[PDB]
């Protein structure tokens, strides 16, 4: 039931990526082309993770991995 | 958590031959050992998730990116995606990664998420094409790169500050309507919990508010009862680490009950409590005691009376764990 669980939501979601779409204003090319000192208000956000919370950031990049890295070979991972 | 359905445990291999040093990337055992170990397969993607200190120099910065491209030449076949993670710096010799990039991958795509901090400089890059063909040394490489066009640099430098106030709104926005919703959880927490992930709301306040349970508020009550008599007592009964060790029982105890009283209630009982813990430190005086629901005495006030008001001071990695458990605190309750 859980595998069942994950490819139901994972084969769900495709239309809108868990509400986290990324905009037209985030994506740019080199071909085609911080504010008050250091704050962490992102880590709200962060709830799901023990060790490492930069899980949700796997999450938002997932769009376009799936869209364009094939999906039959096998990955690499540093650091 | 899974229990080992989908069998993760067993397809993750480790590139290791016991020897430490071929495991950092600058050195060439480690990329020895990847050629030695996947020269005979095919693999998709490169992700090179780097923590970047800011100790680190440029130098070891793009001596690293080079080692992972010509790693990713070396193993990678073709339609190979490599991801990287960079961390500008406000040093105006900052855009020779962005030259090395353009020059090894023509299509080099620079992508400013909004999960990720929306105050720091990180942004991430996708490579997908490569075009070159003999992979010169290092030092000639690094001797090589020149710097970007001011007019390409301040267009990069105006479309990262539009973005990064852009991920900013969105985050105080969703953040808001978050805590104004009453029981339900976004999207991609909830993808996250059917992925495997667990809540470390318990453990981050059993580690370091060091309280079993959040949910017992009475029992933290007497917690915070004994512990404020019990520095008052010490401090009247007199050194510099004594003192800060008793200061941080104090500050922590109140920021359980805090934690609890939140959670629980759906208010805090400070509402400059927020505001003091972003920019980074928590403030106890005796107002705030006297402004509390009463629960200690008239005698414990006067006691506070003697000191008056404390002010501690987090670091980085105890700014990151509060700045967790307020997050959970407020999306994991009532409103």
């Amino acid at each position: 039931i859980n595998d069942n669980c994950n490819k139901d939501n994972k084969g769900n979601k495709i239309n809108n990526f868990w509400g986290l779409a990324l905009k037209n204003y985030q994506v740019l090319k080199i071909r085609s082309i911080l504010p008050q000192g250091g704050n962490y208000l992102s880590h709200q956000l962060r709830l799901f993770g023990i060790n490492s919370t930069s899980c949700l950031k796997a999450l938002e990049l997932s769009q376009i991995l799936m869209k364009e890295v094939n999906k039959d070979k096998d990955r690499l991972f540093l650091g | 958590k899974l229990g080992n359905v989908t069998q993760i445990l067993n397809r993750v291999k480790v590139l290791f031959n016991g020897n430490p040093n071929s495991t950092w990337i600058g050195n060439m055992e480690c990329e020895s050992l990847i050629w030695s170990e996947l020269n005979d397969k095919s693999i998709g993607l490169v992700h090179c998730d780097m923590e970047g200190a800011i100790g680190k120099s440029e130098e070891t910065v793009l001596h690293e990116h080079y080692s992972v491209i010509r790693i990713t030449y070396l193993i990678g076949d073709d339609d190979v995606v490599l991801v990287s993670k960079i961390i500008p710096t406000i040093t105006p010799n900052w855009s020779r990664i962005l030259y090395l990039y353009k020059l090894y991958w023509k299509d080099v795509s620079i992508i400013s998420l909004k999960t990720s901090n929306p105050a720091s400089t990180e942004l991430y890059l996708i490579s997908k094409d490569a075009y070159c063909t003999i992979m010169e040394p290092s030092e000639v490489v690094l001797s090589k790169l020149k710097r970007l066009s001011l007019l390409e640099e301040n267009n990069l430098l105006k479309w990262i500050i539009l973005s990064k106030k852009r991920n900013n709104e969105w985050l105080h926005h969703e953040i808001k309507e978050g805590e104004r919703d009453y029981g339900v959880m976004r999207p991609y927490h909830m993808a996250l919990q059917i992925f495997g992930f667990q809540i470390n709301l318990n453990h981050l306040a059993k580690e370091f508010l060091s309280t079993p349970d959040l949910t017992n508020i009475n029992n933290i009550i007497q917690s915070f009862q004994r512990t404020i008599k019990d520095v008052l007592f010490e401090w009247i009964n007199i050194n510099k680490g004594k003192l800060r060790l008793l200061s941080r029982r104090l500050v922590l105890s109140w920021i359980s009950l805090s934690l609890s009283t939140r959670l629980l209630t759906g208010r805090f009982p400070d509402e400059k409590f927020e505001h003091r813990a972003q920019t980074g430190y928590v403030s106890l005086a005796d107002t705030d005691l006297e402004s509390l629901k009463l629960l200690s005495k008239n005698i414990i006030k006067n006691y506070r009376e003697c000191i008056g008001s404390i002010s501690y001071w987090f670091l980085t990695k105890e700014v990151k764990i509060l700045m967790k458990l307020i997050g959970g605190a407020k999306l994991l309750g009532i409103p």
